[PDB]
């Protein structure tokens, strides 16, 4: 298993 | 003698069939369009004005109205969406590109600052200044030996103008445009002027804020050591956009991550995730999510640069939004991580922390939290610690609030919650 | 983003 990336919309979007 | 003129008197001198008489009234209407008062930009639109401007930006023989007409263009062109429209629907855009190879370099610099105001509005009017060639005479004007040889404003307004033809998305710049432009914005990330490096670096961070080929395109150049060098910087203008295009790059493969690695970024994380800028603070937790989100390789990293601690620390106090992101942090590390790592993580005493933030008021972080203690909970597992873990959580009033989640509004929050329960406090 | 010249 592993962490998921997130782009900057999906964090603070 | 051109202040304060009223729209009407403006009209009847552009109106008039005398130059000088038109001249007059053009540095009247900039003049009024210059004020820092509520400028009359629609009632100048209103009057027609726009068309009037447009074609005094092609006499050629009068520099003087050349000049005040691109000057109350840009006034306009800086405006609102509707704003920025008329002028473009008055014909500026090709107007304004000829003038770019003008002899008077405050014309030339004034029809810089236009079509970066036109591009500026959005992606189709960037996409239109595109189409009408603006990009070679553009970067025509920075084909010089040395940057430090251009008067400062000028170059500041070519690095703007050129942010804005990179800024955007749906759709995201032309890939040719980008690739045309690419080798002049990373000569401006090198140069010495801080504006010209804040807004080299914007370009740089709109550009990595895509799809990984996006990405590609940037980190291919070789500009991440000389990102990361600015993410060291001391003015906030300039670490700002150099942590965003760094937080970019590390959304993409595990490659390009690795290359943020090998330019030395962690080295500047025990400030940036310290930074009194709580907005620094927060997209540096956002970074380092991302990279835990990276191999068991990427994750050791994290680790000898000491930075698990920062992140129990950001975990521990912080604004909201950062507490958020260092929640996200801990599940990908702890959803990546070796038994050694996750261990390691614990005895750093991120247990505490962890369940104090299972009182916000926010389902997501919630959900985040209850999936990085079933990942602590499979790592214990597989040591037959699981108790010692069990009596962690209960000692600092974490099992309290686990069994009072299992009556939670959420599906998913009440599932993990009954599910840990039922697994080991039981 | 948009900028004025004043």
């Amino acid at each position: 298993s592993r962490g998921q990336k997130r782009s900057f919309s999906k964090a603070f979007g | 003698g051109t202040v304060n003129w009223s729209v009407e008197d403006i009209v009847k001198g552009i109106n008039s069939n005398n130059l000088e008489s038109q001249l007059q009234a053009t540095q009247a209407a900039r003049k009024l369009l210059s004020r820092e008062k509520q400028p009359p930009i629609d009632n100048i639109i209103r009057a027609g004005l726009i068309p009037k401007f447009v074609s005094f930006l092609g006499k050629t023989d009068c520099s003087p109205i050349q000049f005040e007409s691109a000057w109350a263009l840009t006034n306009i062109a800086s405006g609102t969406s509707e704003q920025t429209k008329a002028v473009v629907d008055g014909g500026a855009i090709p107007a304004f590109i000829s003038l770019l190879a003008s002899p008077h370099a405050h014309i030339s610099e004034q029809a810089v600052w236009a079509l970066g105001n036109i591009a500026g509005d959005g992606s189709a009017f960037r996409d239109l200044v595109i189409k009408h060639g603006a990009i070679d005479p553009l970067l025509a004007l920075l084909a010089v030996p040395d940057l430090s040889t251009l008067a400062c404003g000028y170059l500041r307004n070519l690095t703007w103008t050129l942010s804005n033809l990179c800024r955007n998305k749906n759709p995201a710049p032309p890939l040719d445009a980008v690739e045309q432009i690419l080798p002049t914005l990373v000569r401006l990330l090198h140069h010495n002027d801080p504006e010209v490096l804040a807004d080299s670096c914007w370009a740089i961070s709109y550009l990595t804020d895509g799809p990984n080929e996006r990405i590609e395109m940037v980190v291919k150049k070789g500009v991440v050591p000389q990102l990361v060098k600015l993410l060291g910087a001391t003015e906030l203008p300039i670490v700002t956009p150099a942590l965003r295009a760094i937080g970019n790059i590390v959304t993409g493969t595990d490659e390009q991550t690795q290359k943020v690695i090998d330019a030395g970024a962690l080295a500047v994380f025990p400030s940036l995730l310290t930074n009194p800028k709580t907005n620094i603070q927060k997209e540096a937790t956002w970074t380092m999510s991302n990279i835990t989100a990276g191999r068991q390789d990427q994750i050791q990293q994290v680790v000898n640069h000491g930075l698990v601690p920062f992140l129990v620390g950001v975990l521990s106090k912080a604004d909201f939004k950062t507490q958020k992101e260092a929640a996200w942090a801990i599940t990908n590390y702890t959803s990546g991580g070796t038994v050694e790592q996750i261990v390691y993580l614990v005895h750093c005493g991120i247990i505490e922390p962890l369940m104090n933030l299972l009182s916000a008021k926010d389902t997501k972080i919630i959900q985040v939290i209850l999936d990085a203690i079933s990942n602590i909970f499979q790592a214990a597992e597989k040591l037959g610690e699981t108790e010692k873990l069990s009596i962690m959580i209960e000692e600092c009033g974490g099992l309290d609030k686990i069994e009072a989640l299992q009556r939670h509004e959420n599906e998913s929050v009440y599932k993990a919650s009954l599910n840990l329960i039922e697994k080991y406090f039981s």
